[PDB]
């Protein structure tokens, strides 16, 4: 029955598919990133979305 | 047979009343924090 | 992105920013609030003083 922890499961997972770097991503960062809840820091404007 | 039929009725109604005081409580906690956070925020700008 | 601009300066004196204050003021309560209600507090404080 229980299967997700939080809401955060789901968005640090997809944030993890559509990462677009080759390196560690610790999981510290996901969770930091997608845990923010009340200010809009990591959400912004990226005309650039592919690596150079 | 009755006994044990009887006894997963009885252990399935408090495996799903768990499952729901399980699910209310990580709802609570869950906005607890986020609650928290939101007035830490508020306190330090207020103090400052 | 108002402030500091010809219609809405900083100063203490001026009418805009005590009316901005005063609805601040309104829906803050400091318990249970978005944090950008105490934001703009403390920036239109910070504003008010500047001369």
């Amino acid at each position: 029955k229980s299967i997700v922890i939080t809401s955060n499961t789901v968005a640090k997972s997809e944030l993890q598919k559509s990462i677009k770097f080759s390196g560690s991503i610790p999981e510290i960062y996901l969770d930091v990133v997608t845990k923010e809840t009340i200010s809009d820091k990591y959400k912004d404007w990226h005309f650039i979305s592919k690596n150079c | 047979q009755e006994e044990v039929i009887a006894l997963f009725e009885k252990c399935r109604n408090k495996y799903k009343e768990g499952q729901k005081k399980y699910m209310e409580i990580d709802e609570a906690l869950n906005r607890l924090h986020n609650s928290l956070k939101a007035r830490d925020q508020n306190y330090k700008n207020a103090e400052k | 992105t108002m402030y500091g601009s010809k219609f809405i300066p900083f100063g203490p004196k001026c009418q805009v920013t005590e009316y901005f204050k005063d609805c601040i003021l309104d829906i803050s309560n400091e318990t249970t609030n978005d944090v950008e209600i105490s934001i703009l507090k403390g920036i239109l404080n910070l504003f008010s003083k500047i001369r």
